[PDB]
């Protein structure tokens, strides 16, 4: 005589005194260090900085999704504080549930947007700059608002509000009946909620990683080249003269790897005449001959009086990209895993409440991992900015 | 901020020839990547041309053949040899370059690590 | 029937 009654497999598992009161604690902080963190980076982005690059635009967005997720969020806590008990009716279920699954959507698919943008800012900045408008990076985002609407449409369909029979407690959750709601609801969150950005984002980060360590390495062999090359001028003995010599016929083959991305031929041939230019100074420190061998290692300088700008680099950045990519993913692996495994209980192979358990007790610990963990990615991004850090911490 | 004087644009023949130098200054560090972009009365911005500090330099179809970009190292100075003009190079030639902080986190949400330049204007009379 | 409680 009003909403539907359904029958529990399982009624008790994952109900346990101490998943009650850490849980809405944990709930309490991701919520004060989330409204608190995230509302000052909307402040420093919209109003310090205007919002005038395309990755701002993702940042502030980033940073708004999280926002909506923490309004909705007191509304949980007091759910598992009342031993898994929703009296706000189905009219707030539909819309927690929902704005729980579109904000986690839109949050990694804004992370798959940014990555994309490094990659085009760092390996094609010029080509990439008229494409990359203020107009893409506000259109991008109505369709990241569409697909997170979408993909999180079958949440608010299927969220009705229950009651057990055998409990008489009335929740809000999903009703995985046995037979006559899709199976891919679940599997949607681990291909495209996880697999399919995970797949893009590290992507776009080791093309950053391998552009990067390619100039790097390229800038170390000329300074392997200019270093040695002084030793000969300041040598004493044939000794010397060919441990430097074989150090720098070392580097000549290895930046003459690198290649970006005839014009190529004409770089190796380049390092071949290279090449050749200190075998036959090799030539003269196998024989003994120092101040003649000096002079064919002097002589290697004579393409370059003024001391120019040196080329700014951070051996740092590999500790940044690593980060985050690990911090993507040892943070939705754990709430990955655990769904997953409820995919094989929902309609499957796993038929046993002491495992079942163990599902509903590690699924609001991995829900607080990937809560936590996600409420602060746009403040660590934003932090990657020295302009950025500096009206951040003015506040 | 990097700031980018430019000059060489004004009113020449078409056929004849001009050269473009850019010029950073602000810039404790080296510049990544310079280039110049034009912007047609009507259109849109045009990618000119762009080269790398190593020497790569990547042309368009629109300039292919005529143009010639190239830098100095010690100055940070771009020139763009504009040979062969013809009436529709007439635009406004902007200078653009990519500067890396000190310690650089390739991240920039004020500048984007792209600075423009005031531009010049380069009409080409037949 | 199983029964879904967590948020998502
Ligand atoms: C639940 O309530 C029904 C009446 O609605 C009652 O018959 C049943 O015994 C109750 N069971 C429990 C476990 O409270
Ligand atoms: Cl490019
Ligand atoms: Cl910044």
């Amino acid at each position: 005589d009003g909403i539907k009654r359904i029958q529990d497999d399982c009624p008790k598992a994952g109900r346990h005194n101490y998943i009650f009161v850490m849980i809405p604690t944990l709930y309490s902080i991701i919520f004060v260090v989330g409204i608190f963190g995230n509302s000052l980076v909307v402040i420093v982005i919209y109003f310090y900085m205007k919002l005038k690059t395309v990755a701002s635009v993702f940042l502030l967005n980033l940073a708004l999704a999280d926002l909506c997720f923490l309004l909705t969020l007191p509304l949980w806590a007091v759910y598992t504080a009342m031993e898994y008990r929703w009296p706000f009716g189905n009219y707030l279920c539909k819309i927690a549930s929902a704005s729980v699954s579109f904000n986690l959507y839109a949050s990694v698919f804004l992370l798959t947007c940014l990555s994309i943008d490094r990659y085009l800012a760092i390996v094609h900045p010029m080509k990439s700059r008229l494409r990359r408008t203020m107009l893409v990076a506000k259109v991008t985002c109505i369709i990241i608002w569409l697909l997170a609407g979408l993909a999180s449409l079958p949440a608010i369909i299927h969220r009705n509000v229950f009651f057990i029979e055998n409990t008489n407690i009335t929740v809000c959750a999903f009703h995985y009946e046995s037979q006559n709601l899709p199976i891919g609801l679940g599997l949607t969150k681990n291909i495209l909620g996880f697999l399919f950005p995970f797949l893009i984002i590290l992507t776009s980060y080791t093309l950053i990683w391998k552009a990067l360590k390619k100039a790097y390495d390229l800038e170390d062999n000329w300074e392997t080249l200019n270093d040695n090359l002084k030793v000969i001028e300041k040598a004493d003995n044939a000794a010397q003269v060919k441990d430097a010599l074989t150090k720098m016929r070392a580097a000549a083959l290895d930046a003459q790897k690198a290649t970006p991305p005839p014009e190529m031929k004409d770089f190796r041939h380049g390092f071949d005449i290279l090449v050749g230019q200190i075998d036959d100074a090799l030539k003269l420190a196998n024989e003994g001959k120092v101040k003649e061998a000096q002079a064919a290692a002097e002589q290697l300088k004579t393409t370059r009086a003024e001391i120019q700008k040196n080329k700014p680099r951070n051996d740092d950045i590999f500790k940044i990209i690593m980060a985050i990519v690990l911090f993507f993913f040892f943070s939705w692996i754990p709430h990955q895993i655990f769904t997953f495994l409820d995919v094989l209980i929902q309609l499957g192979i796993i038929r046993d409440c002491r495992i079942a358990d163990i599902v509903d007790t590690a699924m609001p610990i991995t829900i607080c991992i990937a809560y936590f963990n996600n409420c602060l990615n746009p403040l660590f991004y934003g932090f990657l900015g020295k302009k950025f850090k500096r009206y951040f911490l003015q506040l | 901020q990097v700031q980018l004087q430019e000059s060489g644009g004004g009113l020449v023949q078409a056929g004849g020839s001009l050269r473009l130098s850019c010029a950073a200054s602000g810039n404790i560090f080296d510049v990544d990547i310079m280039g110049w972009y034009r912007q047609a009365p009507g259109k849109e911005r045009e990618l000119v041309a762009s080269i790398t500090d190593g020497g790569s330099t990547d042309y368009a179809d629109s300039v292919k053949g005529r143009f010639t970009i190239s830098r100095d190292n010690a100055k940070n100075t771009v020139y763009l040899q504009m040979n062969s003009l013809k009436p529709e190079d007439t635009a406004v030639y902007y200078c653009a370059a990519v500067a890396y902080p000190d310690i650089p986190t390739y991240f920039d949400y004020d500048s984007d690590n792209f600075y423009w330049g005031q531009g010049t204007q380069v009409t080409v009379s037949s | 029937d199983r029964v879904y409680i967590h948020p998502f």
